[PDB]
């Protein structure tokens, strides 16, 4: 997966580390970004891979509720998971949906 | 003061009598579950230190799921 | 057939180690062929600080234009590597720029320069975050170590390796790691730790980066006949499968092992004195080849009197091949030493053999190692009071 | 799938001969291996197969 | 510190090139001045006739 481990690098180091680079490239740092493949292909790999290595905090959105108490005792709304995703920036926030 | 680690439980473990009497012979055709169950968790408790020379991981916990009976 | 390709990368080249070792050696100095050799993998890795360091122990003349031409070739080759750790400190993520660390201090260890590979790998260390290439870094400095025979850099690396190993379950490189303990073992003498480790790896050898495997099993060989008892060298050597299929391409190594095994003590002899002159040329077995050989004739001289309760003088000549003043000098000597249980007879010319307890034996080491122990701590205690 | 909302799309295919190898190679680094597996004929063994 | 200069301190003219540079459990045995076991079994074998 190296061309996969680049292109996600290219998209998510580089916005962190180098914000400069998009500055004078006069376009908007990436915020968003799909791994499609079948499953066992290494998302979830490359994902955590490219969260330790940029020291992102990896935060896994599974929408359990188990967790929920740890996201916040409200749970009306998902984006009250952004308070402690702030609290942790820079941070890669990772759902995989099972299908 | 601190208590002995075994002491202080609401659940106690299977005494000589309350052992079943179902044995694997008694089990009939399930030798694919049987050698699975075996190898995760009855070969782990006898053999841990030819797991960790052969390098395999042995699983923590085992769910046995399928239909009822 | 890609058997090679799956070592460790060959920096230090070890082969370099050995011919300067031939070289220091008074026999082998003038060898032409080992100091082509030499001068060719100079010329090809452009090692300039080796190159120095040659010229300067050896008192060499060292070639001006060959020189130039290769600190030119390494100057500009750091400053090619320089400039790609600056671009990648600047655009590029911090994988890059660890990459461009490792091949400036793979460069640094190609060519000797031994002090600034060593910094430059504790700075690719302190930032690199993959756990395997830790251990890898690791792994160059354990060579890196063995090439200069530095036992503190040996030793470190061999505790961080360990504890690496135990953090990431790399069976791999625990492998790895125990071929490397073994020749290090074998540098220091500890031919049964080393024995341990070379039976334990002589079926998953792949450090083609230290020796070939054939080299690697005359090693295992060579350290077990001294290390093991006679069951365990029948069941691990005598009857291992993997050495037995290396031996079919090592005849002297095989006969040198069963001439032991099977009790024939004058082809023993004449492979022992083989292994010896094996011994002295090898930069590893080198300080020990006086010592190992010794310890050989002792086992074989055991073994003689291990099952016979007395041994007339001539039966032991005979058996070796030698004289009878010759089995006399050599029996007195190993008995005075405490290492043979017998005594002889010169009157009538009878080795009678003695069984002293185990507790002789186990009190005298006691005494021995708490002696030891004891001198440490009162020298301790002296450096603490003042 | 509006542009502007995902701002890259990555593609993880199923390995092929040499990604299999690779991964396998990876995998087995965890385990006791006798020297000299093969592990490119067990990658050609395994067509179609995901990480 | 009172050093020792009263004593003198003959020369040392040694060799700072790593001379031994080990650490064994060495022994005075591999001191014994003797040739090696090649030469003294290569003597024997022919003072035998062989
Ligand atoms: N392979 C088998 N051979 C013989 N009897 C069997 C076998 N499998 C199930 N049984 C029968 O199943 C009965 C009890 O079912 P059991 O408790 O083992 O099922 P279960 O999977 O635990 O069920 P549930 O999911 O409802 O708890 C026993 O009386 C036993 O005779
Ligand atoms: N390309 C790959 N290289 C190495 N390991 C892989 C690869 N793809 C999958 N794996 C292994 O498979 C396991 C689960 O894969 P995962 O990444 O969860 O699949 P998915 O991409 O569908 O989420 C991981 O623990 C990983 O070690
Ligand atoms: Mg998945």
């Amino acid at each position: 997966l190296d061309k996969q481990i680049k292109e996600i690098k290219e998209v998510i180091e580089l916005p962190v580390k180098h914000p400069e680079l998009f500055e004078a490239l006069g376009i908007a740092q990436p915020k968003g970004v799909l791994l499609y493949g079948p499953p066992g292909t290494g998302k979830t790999l490359l994902a955590r891979a490219v969260a330790h290595h940029t020291d992102c905090t990896f935060i896994r959105v599974s929408g359990s509720e188990l967790v929920q108490k740890f996201i916040g005792e409200g749970a009306r709304m998902v984006r009250e998971l952004f308070v402690m995703a702030r609290e942790h920036a820079p941070s890669i926030i990772f759902m995989d949906e099972i299908d | 003061d601190v208590l002995p680690p075994e002491a202080d439980s609401s659940i106690m473990m299977l005494t000589s009598d309350q052992k079943p009497d179902v044995m694997y012979a008694d089990i009939g055709g399930m030798d694919i579950q049987k050698q699975e169950v075996r190898e995760a968790v009855e070969l782990p408790l006898t053999h841990f230190e030819l797991y960790k020379q052969i390098g395999i991981d042995p699983p923590r916990g085992v769910l046995m799921y399928g239909p009822p009976g | 057939e890609n058997l090679e390709e799956e070592g460790l990368p060959k920096n230090p080249d070890l082969r370099i180690a050995q011919l300067r070792f031939l070289l220091s050696l008074p026999e082998h100095r003038g060898d032409a062929a080992v100091r082509d050799e030499l001068m060719a993998a100079v010329r090809d890795n452009n090692m300039a600080p080796y190159y120095e360091a040659l010229c300067k122990s050896l008192d060499w003349q060292i070639d001006v234009d060959l020189l130039n031409k290769m600190k030119k070739a390494n100057e500009d080759e750091l400053k090619r590597l320089d400039e790609e750790l600056e671009d990648a400190e600047k655009n590029l993520g911090e994988s890059e720029i660890r990459d461009a660390m490792m091949a400036k201090a793979e460069y640094l260890c190609r060519i000797g320069d031994k002090e600034g590979a060593l910094t430059a790998f504790r700075k690719t260390y302190d930032k690199t975050v993959a756990l395997g290439h830790r251990l890898d870094i690791v792994f160059y400095l354990l060579r890196i170590g063995l090439f200069y025979m530095d036992n503190d850099l040996i030793t470190r690396n061999t505790e961080k390796a360990k504890s690496l190993i135990e953090e990431g379950g790399d069976w791999d490189r625990r492998n790895r790691l125990k071929v490397y303990q073994g020749l290090y073992c074998v540098a220091i003498r500890d031919f049964k730790q080393a024995a341990e480790l070379f039976l334990d790896t002589v079926s998953t050898f792949t450090s083609y980066e230290l020796m070939d495997y054939k080299t690697f099993v005359t090693y295992t060989v060579y350290v077990s006949m001294i290390a093991l008892e006679r069951p365990d060298l029948r069941e691990k050597v005598i009857k291992g499968a993997e050495i037995l299929e290396v031996l079919h391409s090592l005849p002297a190594v095989r006969q040198y092992l069963f001439s032991l095994y099977e009790c024939r003590y004058s082809v023993f002899f004449q492979s022992l004195a083989v292994v010896e002159q094996e011994m002295k040329k090898d930069w590893l077995f080198a300080p020990h080849y006086r010592y190992y050989v010794r310890e050989m004739r002792i086992h074989a001289y055991s073994q003689l009197l291990e099952s016979y309760r007395s041994l007339t003088l001539g039966y032991m000549a005979e058996a070796f091949g030698v004289g009878v003043e010759f089995i006399d000098q050599e029996l007195s000597r190993f008995i005075a030493a405490g290492r043979l249980h017998c005594k002889i007879d010169k009157v009538n010319e009878i080795v009678e053999t003695n069984r002293p307890d185990s507790k002789n034996w186990q009190y005298q080491e006691t005494i021995k190692k708490g002696d030891l122990l004891l001198n440490r701590v009162q020298k301790l205690s002296r450096v603490i009071n003042m | 799938l509006r542009p502007g909302r995902i701002d890259r799309k990555i593609e993880f295919p199923p390995p092929n001969e040499e990604a299999r190898l690779d991964i396998l190679k990876i995998h087995s680094r965890k385990m006791n291996l006798t020297r000299g597996i093969n592990l490119r004929k067990i990658a050609e063994l395994m067509p179609g197969a995901s990480g | 510190d009172d050093e020792f200069e009263e004593f003198p301190a003959e020369d040392w003219a040694g060799l700072d090139e790593d001379e031994d540079a080990h650490v064994w459990e060495d022994n005075w045995d591999d001191d014994n001045v003797e040739d090696d076991f090649s030469n003294q079994l290569r003597a024997e074998l022919e003072k035998h006739g062989y």
